[PDB]
């Protein structure tokens, strides 16, 4: 599996805002993306499989898109619930690497 | 990402997958099968028995050579009303053998009185004419 | 429902073992691909390790654990396994168990392969520490 | 041609700084996007033509990517040089229309 | 080298009209498309309108100047035209000459069709004022 | 973003594109090609002519009903060496025919002294036995 970057891997935004995350592959992966929001305490929770496809019981608060290196997680309005780390891991190929992850909180 | 076997089916594990699936690996099921003193004696001239009785079965139907061979009799649908995809790509070589077990000698007896008949027949006249 | 119970955990000396057990229902375990990934204390998410559905018949292994896990399962119990064995301390780690989208062993080509598209059914997890 | 929209309006960084501009489509357009830079007095230059190859002559300072409908530009380190305004243009039917431009410039 | 001398400008009243003329050389004129496009003070590049190669069998203009502006050109003077009619002062702008990628009148399907990867030589255009 | 004419070439424009290209349009331009009393009368005949000897020539050479037809004539590369790329995809129709312009009555000649002359031959052996 090719190696997977996030970045800021620190984002932070008032309650409300439009927040993004920029992920990115070193080499095409074409579509093998999912994304994960881990909360203290809790297993990361899928959101987003097949790059862009929210996962049945998710609320429509998140969209992603992005084909072949790079990839984006969109947070349609960032609210306290939604505090937590992202995760972009890739499963192109059987290693399912994660990446870093980005922590995603409220700016005080 | 995908995990691989190394080649293709063992030995028998596509009986239970749809037959249309289990279709890939005929050739090698077939080749698998087809191929003290005293009792082994005995067990060698009845695997030989076995195998020349369902090659003479094959001869007849024009079938030799071939694992799969398309027939010239017509599927009668009381046997079973399922269309094609509702039987290939959703039963298996051991529910459909089942299915259709009572209707086995039926279907090769007119195979051979129907279908051989008429192309032995034929077959002189279309040469001698 | 579905609810993974996971333990086996505790504290462990490095150069010893242990093995983790989690047991699971809700759904056809005996069917579905499973996965092994762990996260250590101030890291990310690792992935461990993945063994397919059925009676296993694939698996692969991150290279961060190859020769030193092993994984397996019962298919009566409904239970997978992490075979955790000559431990170091840099394997302390959360180990969390989890299910493969899909993870079943397709009859195509002529054999079987195994189709893998990412964890997405999970439990939380249980804590094992390498130390002296 | 199909509306195209940048984020954010006004970008800026320090010097040598890795600065990008997010840029996309509301349908897709599958590659065809060009990147033009804009300085005061001057027309804007072509740098990066269907969405990742850079123009002849232009140095290998800047990179682009994404295909669909989500595309991004990538100034490797944001140079004084290099102030101005990106458009994301789209050429994929005979409006070739431009986008709204993000200008790129210097912190103080 | 490659040159466009864009001139023709100044100003006018709303109402009136004047025409553009970028003469141009360094390159084959006659057989590249080109382009026009405008840029309002404090706005973006508006595009405005594509002319074929060749003798210009193709033509498509921006909804907001259609009915309005015309383009043409002359193959042996290598020079670009843009006939400002009927003008509004909603069309105060600079207004630019381009050359596109490509622009050539393909023989394919039995049609020639021209095929456009958008602008990559211009010069710095003339100020149109319009205004009372 | 592509711009695109109507339909298909109009008339001739083809003739400077590469003779590749330029095929595209024969069903045109043939069709279009093919189809004070006494002075239109006198072109009348002089177009009835003229139809009619291609038509011949067409005929006899087997290509009657077609505008592309493969002969049995090999090519002579002493006309011209060029390869099959080198020909149909760099050169157009009018520079094509001036090239081997003085070759016409020769290999017209070739394909109906050897080639016709060999077919009503061999047809009526093959017929007759
Ligand atoms: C459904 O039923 C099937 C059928 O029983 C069952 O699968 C079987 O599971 C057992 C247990 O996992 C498998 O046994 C293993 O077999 C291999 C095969 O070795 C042969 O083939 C290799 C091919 O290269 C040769 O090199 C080799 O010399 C042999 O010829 C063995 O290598 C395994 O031994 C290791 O694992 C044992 C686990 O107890 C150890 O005790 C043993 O000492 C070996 O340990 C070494 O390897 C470990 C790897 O993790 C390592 O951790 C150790 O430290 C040490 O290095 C083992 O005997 C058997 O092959 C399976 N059969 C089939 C057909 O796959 C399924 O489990 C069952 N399914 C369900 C859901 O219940
Ligand atoms: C190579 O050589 C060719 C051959 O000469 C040359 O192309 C020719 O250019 C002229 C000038 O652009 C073209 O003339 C135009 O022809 C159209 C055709 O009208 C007929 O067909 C339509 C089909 O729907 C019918 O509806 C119509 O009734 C006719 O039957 C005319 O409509 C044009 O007239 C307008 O433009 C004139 C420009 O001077 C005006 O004077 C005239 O009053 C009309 O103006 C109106 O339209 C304008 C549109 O911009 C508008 O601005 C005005 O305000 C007003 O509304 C015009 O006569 C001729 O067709 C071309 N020939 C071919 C075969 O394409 C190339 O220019 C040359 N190439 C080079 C590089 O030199
Ligand atoms: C024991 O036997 C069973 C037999 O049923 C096996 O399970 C099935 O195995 C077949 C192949 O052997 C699988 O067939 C594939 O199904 C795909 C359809 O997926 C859609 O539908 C399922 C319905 O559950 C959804 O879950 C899924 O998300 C999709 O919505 C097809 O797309 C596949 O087509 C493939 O082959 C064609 C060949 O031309 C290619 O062109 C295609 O591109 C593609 O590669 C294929 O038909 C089937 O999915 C299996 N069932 C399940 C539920 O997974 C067992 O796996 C088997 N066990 C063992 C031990 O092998
Ligand atoms: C008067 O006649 C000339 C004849 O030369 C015309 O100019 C050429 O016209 C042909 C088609 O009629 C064009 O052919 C196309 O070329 C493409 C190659 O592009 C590469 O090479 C050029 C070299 O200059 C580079 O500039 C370019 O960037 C590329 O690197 C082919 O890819 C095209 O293939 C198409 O057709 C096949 C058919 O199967 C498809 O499968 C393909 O996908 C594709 O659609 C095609 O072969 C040629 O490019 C023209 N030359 C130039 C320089 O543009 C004039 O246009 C003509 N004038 C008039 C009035 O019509
Ligand atoms: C045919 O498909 C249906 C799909 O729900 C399934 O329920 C049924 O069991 C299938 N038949 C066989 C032979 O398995
Ligand atoms: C054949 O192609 C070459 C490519 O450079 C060109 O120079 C030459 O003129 C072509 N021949 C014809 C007949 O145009």
């Amino acid at each position: 599996a090719i190696r997977m970057t996030q970045s800021p891997s620190s984002l932070s935004a008032s309650v409300g805002d439009r927040v993004t995350i920029t992920c990115q592959a070193s080499q095409d992966i074409k579509k093998s993306l999912n994304w994960y929001r881990q909360k203290p305490g809790k297993a990361p929770e899928l959101l987003i499989h097949d790059a862009s496809i929210l996962q049945t019981g998710v609320p429509s608060a998140f969209t992603a898109s992005g084909s072949g290196t790079h990839f984006s997680f969109v947070i349609n309005k960032l609210q306290p619930e939604d505090v937590g780390t992202y995760f972009c891991q890739e499963y192109e190929n059987l290693q399912f690497t994660f990446g870093p992850g980005t922590k995603v909180e409220i700016k005080r | 990402a995908v995990g691989i076997g190394a080649v293709f089916l063992g030995f028998l594990g596509a009986a239970g997958s749809t037959m249309g699936a289990a279709s890939m690996t005929l050739t090698v099921q077939a080749r698998q099968l087809l191929s003290w003193g005293i009792k082994q004696l005995q067990a060698r001239v009845l695997a030989v028995e076995r195998y020349l009785k369902d090659q003479q079965l094959l001869g007849i139907w024009g079938c030799s050579g071939k694992l799969i061979c398309c027939t010239a009799v017509p599927w009668n649908t009381s046997w079973s009303n399922k269309s094609y995809n509702q039987i290939w790509n959703n039963m298996t070589w051991m529910e459909w053998e089942r299915e259709i077990d009572n209707y086995t000698s039926l279907i090769y007896t007119l195979i051979e009185d129907s279908q051989n008949q008429q192309e032995k027949n034929e077959q002189e006249l279309l040469e001698l004419d | 429902q579905v609810q993974l119970v996971e333990s086996g955990g505790g504290v462990v000396q490095p150069g010893g073992s242990l093995r983790l057990s989690c047991a699971a229902s809700g759904f056809a375990f005996k069917d579905f691909g499973m996965h092994w990934v762990r996260q250590a204390p101030g890291k990310g998410l690792e992935w461990v390790a993945v063994i397919g559905g059925g009676h296993g018949q694939h698996q692969s292994y991150s290279e961060s654990v190859k020769g030193r896990f092993a994984i397996t399962r019962d298919n009566e119990k409904n239970k997978l396994y992490l075979h955790m064995d000559r431990l170091r301390t840099e394997d302390t780690a959360v180990y969390y168990c989890a299910k493969d989208r899909l993870g079943r062993p397709w009859n195509i080509g002529g054999r079987l392969v195994y189709y893998y598209y990412g964890m997405d059914v999970w439990g939380q997890g249980t804590t094992v520490t390498v130390s002296s």
